């Protein structure tokens, strides 16, 4: 058992007592029986839950799969910003020697 | 002398360059073999057994993916979709859920090998469609905008089904049926599902728990997963009733809709609710302190100068009953309605 | 047949294009969309409420 | 036939599941 | 990791088709002999087997 | 946290491809219209 289950578990049975009283069947003791809104409100808490439960999946350790996601990225970024330097000089190389014949 | 050998021959150039282009996020590599290369395969499979789009998938690449997916012969679409729904990646899934297969959400609910992965096989059960799979992996987003697309779990039927469909699926298979059942139900046994999909989750939540609860005493095989669902189902309640910071949401939580309820015999609210999670044994729910606060000014009940005492006055007490027990007894049978009474 | 439905309503192109955006750090595209458009409201707002 | 058909599905399964799985663990400073 | 029928017979029991079908309907039952022989006490008290 | 960092990166590849692209035409323009000189 638990430490929390301990308690849980006689909080359960003294609730279980209490429902036992409750009823107001009995009444007397032993010897002497013989003679809209609601929609609105559950929306609001449905929101609080799946804000907190994106919280707590936050609150989570990371594992390898997520850093490779970021490695993936920036190899990617980086073949992008190369390929982009590349086009830009050759691009603008071959209309300057285009008008550098010209003279 | 043996290899495993998944694809039994060797690549070319042109497609394992391809490949690397597309496993590694070069993406002007990629956009010009696809705009200036005519004689490549763009189903073109690696050594394991994975085509372009699923290394694309598989690595976060959303250039790639969406390059790749304006082709109009691409292969394991559908795989596609299922790996980037597993992994989490929300923008590849709103990518790839533009696709002229899932158009009208054909596909993503309840054979035509289109999940299949490789050539003999596909990479999750054949039940598990798209919904079940977002529903197990917690996903809030892919969930919602699964069921905004019209795609529900279907309940599974009861144990004991003699229908024409129950029959032949267990004479034709009496273990994947079993599986396609235990599956549904982790499915519709998620905190994703059920906060998303139904109208009032919490008397949904606890009828599931006690469905899962007789049905783990039904199937003696495979109970410690029913027991786990519906442990999980009580845990979404008891976290539901946790955060409520007002009066009414508690008594949201606690009692149902307390205009369309009946009050109760006296000032006290509806308990009818509370004897169904009592009923169910959802302890973690009652022995709440939001729940324990209401049952104590329920269990007092106009004593309130005998709450805050010790206990060597409630022996007093009940000696004093002990004695005066005929003297309270005809006055509660000759004169109800008093400061006593 | 449920569905949570925080907004109960659908977004133009050029609010989730803005949200889109604003949300994954397209600085260029918000500055352009600040200064050169004027039929869009900055409080528009997503399929969550934010 | 067949049992080496299944066989080798079912350790293409065990491959990827294993690669799951190492996915799963934690990160070091390396 | 097994989602069929044939599955879990290609794993608890060999190649079936160039195995002895047993004395009865049952299946062949030599590799489970084996892994009670070798103490492979997970790979027995496993719900599929 | 992670998330944090992704997001760094994507707000510098954004950042970065539309400065590339932004000086590429704005150098072509003024270039061009040199070039329509000669």
């Amino acid at each position: 058992e638990i430490e929390d289950d301990a308690d849980v578990e006689w909080k359960f049975a003294r609730a279980k007592l209490w429902f036992s009283y409750f009823e107001e069947g009995r009444t007397l003791p032993v010897p002497f029986n013989l003679v809209r809104q609601y929609q609105k409100i559950m929306k609001r808490l449905i929101k609080r839950y799946t804000t907190q439960a994106q919280i707590d999946k936050e609150s989570d350790e990371v594992n390898e799969g997520e850093l490779k996601e970021i490695k993936q990225d920036i190899s990617s970024l980086r073949y992008e910003l190369l390929e982009e330097k590349s086009q830009n000089t050759e691009d603008l190389a071959e209309l300057i020697r285009e008008l550098g014949e010209k003279l | 002398a043996y290899m495993f050998s998944d694809r039994s021959t060797s690549l070319s150039i042109e497609e394992e360059r391809f490949l690397d282009a597309a496993e590694y996020g070069n993406i002007p590599v990629v956009r010009k073999m696809l705009e200036e290369c005519h004689s490549l395969n763009v189903n073109c499979v690696d050594y394991m057994g994975q085509n372009a789009l699923q290394l694309a998938v598989a690595n976060e690449h959303l250039e790639i993916t969406e390059l790749l997916l304006k082709k109009e012969n691409l292969s394991r679409v559908g795989d596609a979709l299922l790996l980037a729904i597993s992994k989490g990646y929300v923008r590849i899934v709103e990518a790839i859920l533009s696709h002229p297969a899932f158009a009208e959400g054909k596909r993503l609910a309840t054979q035509d090998d289109f999940y299949a992965y490789d050539e003999d096989g596909t990479r999750f059960s054949h039940d598990v469609t798209p919904i079940i799979l977002a529903a197990h992996c917690q996903e809030y987003e892919i969930v919602h905008t699964l069921l905004r697309k019209g795609a529900r779990i279907e309940r599974p039927h009861d144990y004991f089904c003699k229908c024409n469909d129950c029959n032949q699926k267990q004479k034709h298979d009496s273990f994947s049926h079993s599986r396609s059942r235990i599956n549904a139900y982790k499915g519709l046994a998620s905190p994703a599902y059920l906060s998303l999909s139904s109208e009032d989750p919490v008397m949904t939540a606890l009828e599931l728990s006690n469905e899962l609860a007789v049905l783990a005493n039904i199937e003696k095989e495979f109970k410690n997963d029913y027991k786990k669902l519906s442990m999980q189902c009580k845990d979404f309640v008891v976290g539901l009733l946790d955060l409520c910071r007002n009066t009414e949401e508690v008594e949201a939580i606690l009692n149902g809709d307390v205009e369309t309820l009946q009050s109760g015999d006296h000032g006290r609210p509806n308990l009818s609710r509370l004897k169904l999670a009592i009923k169910y044994e959802v302890k973690k729910f009652v022995a709440h302190p939001n729940c324990q606060q209401q049952l104590l000014s329920i269990w007092y009940e106009n004593l309130s100068g005998l709450r805050q005492q010790t206990m060597a006055v409630k022996f007093l007490v009940v000696l004093a009953v002990a004695i005066g027990l005929p003297f309270l007894a005809l006055i509660y049978w000759f004169a109800p309605c008093s400061k006593m009474g």
